[PDB]
């Protein structure tokens, strides 16, 4: 409405009700100013990496955009308890996305010092794009979520995009979308922005553990993955980290195979062994980019379905063993573990055909999934020069812009109907004493997260 | 107004003409330089219109 | 900045070349003007947007401009015609910009 | 380990102005603030004032109002004082100390100091 | 409607119905100060009477112009290829336009630093001529248009305009406009602005080359340009630049015709061979302002209207050689084409006669073509003394202005029926590889069109 | 409403009417930003074994909360001597907090002198625990009350609240609350918050 009076309110809540939930979180925000107002194009060889593998091209754009595609941004680690000890399943029915309190501020700098004052009249664009017209960066598990805890106030990601290529150059069918051809609204610093969501229908996602295996049909596929052991001495002294993973291949390019169709993470009872590039390897708080060592990274497990996936270490059989194979006839699998860290949705990719699309790295699989949001500060051009010059502006004020944000699911779910006699697994705290709370800030005021936490714990009947 | 000066005094074209045929008195020093066309000199600009 | 050699030659009864390299963004896109400058006195505008020249200029200078070098043609050089010569180009929003100058030599 | 390094001496005449750099190295540094404890011979310890890390903005001394000026870095990590107007009688060793609480919201105190900076005024070269 | 609050929405789309297209490209503008708010006289002193030809006299003002008069501003280098390819024939039909989000900045001066602080309540004026009582000067397909990449903030052109003289003096049939003299409309930095304008009926215009050959009813007029080779050895050791030139004289000054009667810049099988002035000419992107090479400039063949048209480096016929035609009973001929970047249309001058009005250098010809767009800072003085001093305020304080602007045009189409057996010649893309993509920004972030774009593909019959 | 017309009216008074009794109360209220919008956990291990009885732990959010809990926060010590001689019971019945005037400041400093400025757009959050789910501080008779002078401009008290404990060290029935995780109303230069109770 105008300066003074608030557009929006925050909002952070859990409502649970009936069968369904409503999970909403807000949080706060700011925008710098990315690329210096310039569509670039990059290359490996602008990042300098010669190899083939990891050649590519495309542009980085102004553009910011959101990510809540974590699970840990809408549930809070009590929820994602309640969440899976309680229920047999869930799936997301409706998404509401409100941005309010856009703010504008424009740094100065002098010799030695930059003072910030605000812009009142400075712009903010935003849109959403609702047809899927733009490519799609939200199905690779990037960083720049939400963050968790709410207090904390979280930098926008920047937008940019791989297109076609060979070597660092591209081909005539390698295309640059620019965004500012894509309608977008332009908030003031009293507007506002919201739209909602509808998700599209799919499956439950299945929160359980078999309790009765299947030779107790056929197990499902299997594409063998080389086990390393967190006992290093066990491991054989050679370097293959590289050599040893197996790789889908593409276009003369090999790719890692991360982390590859849903198996079991190792023989029952053996727990130091696991996938090499099998399971999703998450960094514990604090974890530095490179070259870490071994406890500075959780890794996860996929036990929980050793019933009906074979094994990521072991062959699926004999006919001479069979180190990969496809779906027969008959056979039953089940999908890989959603975790409070990981991701919720992805992108089915446009094909005219495909199997089973439901993603790897878990979630939910969807041909029309929530629209990204795309955020930039209209620029404010710098004095020009009092004679016309064709040229164009070069030099900018410099800004950036913060705010709130706040994101409202809905989560339906699944009762649990069993009529086993003897107790279940829950998942809980351990009441022994410690030198800090777990999922809860230290002394020093950052917030880790000790522990991943799978969604299967209830067991049906296979 | 006239015809040919319908045109802004204070801004230069897009267009271009052929400026310069030759570097410099000599043999074989035929070229060909393209200059815009503008306030400066304007009989050379693109006109819409002729008498 | 741009770069200027730094001494011509001469003899009475020559003309001199003078040279003013410059860019796409420097004297690509606005043109140059020469000044001389005697020192002890103030600078002079001998050449101001290539070859038209100030009222008191005279005629014995011609400058020229390429695509990205300035050219500055002096007619019947004199022993007291030599002065330290700069280049001095538009760009930027507006600033301008000079070329390090050069000293003719009357011999 | 929590430390604050001030940097080398220098030796400027009356009317020079020097500024002071002092490295935070091992902690968040934005949560603590900053104080300058200057000691001029035969005289106390002496406060320049604080400076509020991830604030910018400075609480100087009642002495000091007038010609002391703070300024920080987060990127370099540090942090700066500038005395414009060196003196004869500003001749001081001083100190970057930092606001420890000791893991309680009730308490305060000083508990890392750098291991020092002295400045000597004189105009004679 | 408050400083807090958004005037308009950002809009760059591109919506195709049936017959009929709409365009609409909002961009970003800076208006300087011009000439510290003062008309001023200028006239061409240059030399002693040794070039006459370059002689003016005009009037340079405060007021800048909007100057969207190139196709490149309203349509996509995706769109031309949808709008080239498909159809035959297109017009504009009606024009809207709406400016918003004025934004006047107060640049200063802080003891040593430059500050560009805001200024609210200053004003800023603007208004369109409607009645077309001033000079028109987007006839002359002049520098500062929109930005054809819509993300570069361009800078918008001055004003000024011409009179009749002998000499560089002025003559008493002179005009004197003043442009404060219509009523404006001031904006200040809430207000938006608007008009809307219907373009009178024009003629569609032709994007096709025929399929069938005149030979094979007279072809069109002709007035031969003397013939220039891309190659250097070829062409005539002399400069023959100006000499060369084919001119026509109006009131004593002999004025070079360009670009000349829409002719075949080039015989079949003769692509170097060039006309000196009948073809149009653009720079490439960055390119010198005077004297570059030739591969520095792009120039523009005709050579699609060959069939109808008289060739423009020969003669038109035999009777001793025919150098110029004129029109007799039985002729026909083809317009100049148009380019993407090439004007869109030309005010038609006021006269007792005219004949085919269309323009030279393309588009389409008009007598109340869309109106000017006049926009200037309101001055705002200095703190003048306390003792009344009758002279006019000279002291001003410094300030420049920005915003949006917007534009909607709806251009209509005319289909292609066409019964051709064997495939068109399409525009395409070529597929081999290359650094950088066509029509995209390089790593610098300067977008360059590397080719002009003809609008003559399809075939008709004759 | 807008920035330039207040958003409410000071109201100190007292209206005695038969049997009951109207005391309002209005003061002015500045809140620094504390923890530097971190929280943070609280513990006193200065030994080993530290202090028996004395050890504590806990969280200290930045969030800070208003206790009116005392007496002479509503009353004028007259009104209180009116009160005690002619009267022998009392007890509250309803209490109506209306909030109003957010005045917000920047602090920044340059060149040696800091200078405060009103930043016009930044806002304020503020909310009521309507369902206890917080700890409840304003039993323990902390100081940080309304200022019993009404002509005194009073600062605001920290929120932060303690847990389980074994030693210094928690344990898995501790929890910690977020306060960032209930909703509340952000307030901007114009308006006002107002809530009733019984």
């Amino acid at each position: 409405d105008g300066v003074g009076s608030s557009s929006g309110n925050w909002h952070c809540d859990s409502q649970w009700l009936g069968d369904r939930v409503i999970t909403t979180s807000t949080r706060t925000w700011a925008l710098p100013t990315y690329n210096n107002h310039l569509y670039k194009q990059i290359s490996n060889s602008t990042s300098g990496g010669s190899s083939n593998d990891n050649a590519y091209f495309g542009y980085s754009t102004p553009w910011g955009y959101f990510d809540f595609n974590r699970f840990h941004c809408h549930f809070s680690p009590r929820d994602w308890q309640r969440l899976i000890n309680n229920n047999w399943g869930f799936r997301p029915k409706r998404l509401n996305f409100k941005l309010f309190n856009i703010q504008v501020k424009e740094v100065t700098d002098n010799n030695g010092v930059k003072t910030i004052a605000n812009n009142l009249t400075s712009t903010v664009q935003v849109f959403t794009d609702s047809d899927y017209q733009l490519p799609y960066v939200l199905g690779s598990a990037h960083e720049g979520c939400l963050p968790p805890f709410p207090a904390d106030v979280f930098m926008i990601p920047q937008y940019g995009y791989l297109t076609l290529n060979d070597g660092s150059q591209a081909v005539g069918r390698s295309s640059f979308y620019c965004l500012e051809y894509f309608p977008s609204q332009m908030l003031r610093t009293g507007n506002n922005f919201q739209f909602s969501y509808e998700f599209e229908n799919v499956p439950f996602h299945s929160s359980y553990a078999h309790s009765q295996s299947l030779d107790r049909y056929i197990p499902g596929p299997s594409y063998r993955q080389q086990r390393v052991s967190t006992t290093v001495t066990q491991n054989n002294n050679s370097e293959f980290a590289w050599p040893g993973a197996s790789s889908w291949a593409l276009n003369g390019r090999n790719s890692l195979m991360n982390p590859g169709p849903a198996m079991a993470s190792h023989k029952e009872g053996e727990d130091r062994f696991f996938p090499l590039s099998g399971s999703l390897i998450f960094g514990k708080q604090g974890t530095g980019r490179d070259n870490v060592d071994a406890d500075k990274v959780m890794i996860t497990n996929e036990e929980e379905i050793k019933t009906t996936n074979p094994v990521a270490t072991e062959s699926y059989g004999q006919v001479g063993w069979v180190q990969n194979q496809g779906i027969l006839p008959g056979m039953v699998w089940q999908d890989r573990d959603v975790y409070l860290q990981g991701p919720i949705w992805a992108k089915i990719p446009h094909t005219d055909g495909n199997f089973h699309p439901s993603p790897l790295m878990g979630g939910f699989g969807m041909k029309h999934p929530p629209p990204q949001i795309l955020i930039k500060n209209t620029p404010v051009p710098a004095d020009p020069p009092t004679a016309f010059n064709k040229d164009k502006l070069n030099s900018f004020i410099t800004q950036y812009s913060t705010g709130q944000v706040s994101v409202e699911i809905e989560w339906e779910l699944q009762k649990e109907n069993s009529k086993r006699w003897n107790p279940e697994i829950q998942y809980t705290s351990n009441y022994y004493k410690s030198n800090n709370v777990e999922f809860a800030v230290n002394t020093e005021g950052v917030y880790s997260e000790p522990r991943p936490i799978g969604t299967r714990y209830l067991t049906r009947n296979l | 107004q006239s015809l040919d000066r319908l045109m802004n005094p204070l801004i230069d074209q897009y267009l271009y003409y052929l400026s310069k045929t030759i570097n410099g008195s000599g043999q074989n020093q035929q070229t060909l330089k393209f200059s815009v066309a503008g306030p400066s000199n304007m009989a050379v600009q693109g006109r819409n219109y002729i008498p | 900045v741009l770069t200027q050699p730094p001494s011509a030659s001469g003899t009475p009864g020559q003309t001199v070349t003078i040279s003013c390299s410059g860019s796409s963004s420097n004297v690509g896109s606005h043109s140059v003007n020469w000044y001389q400058h005697l020192p002890g006195t103030a600078p002079k505008l001998l050449i101001y947007s290539n070859h038209r020249r100030p009222s008191g200029v005279p005629d014995r200078f011609s400058g020229s401009k390429s695509d990205t070098s300035a050219s500055l043609a002096i007619s019947g050089i004199q022993s007291e015609d030599e002065a330290d010569y700069y280049c001095a180009t538009w760009d930027g929003r507006l600033n301008v910009l000079f070329g390090g100058g050069t000293k003719l030599t009357v011999l | 380990q929590v430390q604050l390094v001030e940097s080398g001496a220098e030796v400027k005449q009356p009317g020079a102005s020097v500024k002071v750099s002092c490295k935070a190295s091992g902690y968040i540094f934005t949560s603590h603030n900053i104080h300058w404890v200057r000691k001029a011979p035969g005289q106390g310890l002496e406060w320049m004032g604080k400076i509020n890390p991830s604030g910018g903005d400075a609480n100087y001394a009642q002495k000091f109002q007038g010609r002391v000026v703070m300024t920080r870095d987060t990127s370099t990590n540090t942090v700066y004082v500038q005395l414009r107007s060196l003196r004869f009688e500003d001749t001081a060793v001083y100190y970057c100390a930092r606001v420890h609480d000791f893991w309680s919201g009730y308490h305060r105190a000083l508990d890392i100091w750098g291991q020092g900076t002295m400045v000597i005024v004189s105009s004679a070269s």
